[PDB]
């Protein structure tokens, strides 16, 4: 169970695939415009900020992070988010971050 | 004339290259509705004259983890072809995430 999101380099959701409803319970519009960190368990928040900071330094390769995401039922679900930057080489527009977000076991 | 976001769309594929998700931006650009792509391999859609080069590019993706396709043609929904370029990234293998950029109108 997974869904795709795009983020600005700050962490804000700018696109959310509707498979999020079955993965974490929210409609896309409940995620759009908020920072992913707003859905992250307080122990994991700094890891996730530092992951978004680093993924831009990794020359477009994949960075993974595991963290606890707050479902629409206010329960903590373990997620594995694999992220990479994309910048269209015909332009000099700011890169953005593409994430795949899967509910995973912590075992 | 179209801006960059409107010519780019994301897609996800299983490791057998079948579409598992596609952004609705493809409809305006190539004619397909995302739900009619699901379960169909990318190979159904490459121009005959690109098929050998794409097979090599898939090998390269499976050996390196991440590849840029170079220019190739997608069969459009009502016939003819659109030129695209793709960045493909394997998510580890679980799925392949593609960022697709249209280089042409339907020809
Ligand atoms: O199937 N793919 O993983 C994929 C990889 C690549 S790749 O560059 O990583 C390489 F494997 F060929 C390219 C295209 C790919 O799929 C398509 C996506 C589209 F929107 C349309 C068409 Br037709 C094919």
């Amino acid at each position: 169970t997974r869904f795709i999101s795009r983020h600005n380099i700050e962490g804000i959701f700018t696109f959310v695939d509707h498979r999020c409803v079955a993965t974490v319970g929210y409609q896309p519009q409940e995620l759009l415009g908020k920072n992913i960190v707003e859905f992250c368990h307080p122990e994991d928040q700094q890891l996730l900020r530092d992951s978004f900071q680093q993924v831009v330094k990794l020359k477009g390769q994949v960075l993974s992070v595991m963290f606890r995401f707050r479902s629409k039922n206010q329960e903590w679900l373990w997620m594995r988010t694999s992220s990479f930057t994309f910048q269209n080489p015909y332009s000099d527009e700011i890169e953005y971050i593409i994430c795949t977000n899967t509910n995973v076991k912590n075992s | 004339f179209k801006g960059l976001d409107s010519k780019t769309f994301l897609s996800e594929h299983s490791m057998d290259m079948k579409f598992t998700y596609c952004d609705d931006r493809i409809t305006e650009l190539i004619g397909y509705h995302p739900e009619e792509l699901l379960g169909r391999s990318a190979y159904e859609f490459y121009h005959a004259l690109d098929s050998e080069n794409m097979t090599k590019s898939h090998q390269n993706l499976c050996t390196k983890g991440q590849v840029v396709s170079g220019q190739y043609r997608m069969l459009a929904k009502h016939g003819g072809y659109v030129w695209l370029e793709t960045q493909g990234t394997v998510i580890y293998p679980q799925c392949i995430m593609c960022v697709n950029y249209v280089l042409s109108e339907i020809e």
